[PDB]
């Protein structure tokens, strides 16, 4: 054949730290369907937002938003443990159906995105060239995000542990922990991997008595 | 293994 009807750009969803995760690759023939299992970003997260994106960039913010919906009622669990199956199905009319289902709770939500949605022909070409020009930067970004996400997880577990510790935690330690949490927060907004890892360390150094407390029966 | 999803945005602070 000299003509194939295809989805012109990659389609996927936003995942923790502003990353596009692709479910259907650019230039896939239609009709087509693919599924991938995702999980929660934080301990005891009760809901997830499925932000649907079209484009080739690894930074979610530089792709085209097609829609979003939420799925709630996720039962309490450690982050990473719930199984949220997300399915993209593009039919022969180019209509995109996106669903998310939590395997433990059985709850599901879906949206339908009409075929005219997303980028036009001129924006499609610009997008492909944009991603080609930014391929190395986007590699660096994904590295930065793995470190940001560790940073983010430590900040949350530490805050949870301070709450649970309450007045068992000495006043000098809480002050030092508070400062170090704020510092980690600030670093996480920059693009410097070493700076994040550095504040993670500074937080750990003031956290020994806390770790001891969290650890006992 | 699985990639992680963000939570819905709460009301503005």
């Amino acid at each position: 054949v000299l003509l194939l009807d295809v989805t012109p750009l990659s389609l996927g969803i936003e995942t923790m730290g502003g990353v596009m995760t692709t479910l259907i690759a650019k230039n896939t023939t239609i009709p087509t369907k693919h599924s991938q299992v995702f999980s929660t970003a934080e301990d005891n997260q009760s809901a997830v937002t499925i932000h649907v994106l079209q484009g080739e960039r690894k930074r979610a913010a530089d792709n085209k938003s097609l829609g979003q919906f939420n799925l709630d009622g996720i039962n309490p669990a450690p982050r990473g443990m719930p199984q949220i199956e997300v399915t993209f199905d593009i039919d022969a009319d180019g209509i995109l159906h996106v669903s998310a289902k939590d395997k433990n709770s059985g709850k599901e939500q879906k949206i339908t995105i009409k075929a005219s949605s997303g980028l036009n022909e001129d924006e499609i070409q610009k997008m492909v060239r944009d991603a080609e020009a930014n391929a190395e930067a986007d590699r660096k970004f994904e590295e930065l995000v793995q470190t940001r996400n560790q940073g983010d997880h430590l900040l949350h577990s530490t805050r949870k542990q301070v709450e649970e510790a309450g007045d068992k935690l000495p006043a000098d330690d809480k002050t030092a922990i508070e400062s170090a949490l704020t510092a980690l927060e600030t670093a996480l907004k920059g693009e410097d991997k070493a700076a994040i890892e550095a504040k993670m360390q500074e937080l750990a150094q003031v956290s020994q008595k806390l770790m001891e407390i969290a650890q006992q029966q | 293994p699985r990639p992680y999803l963000p939570r819905p945005r709460p009301p503005r602070p």
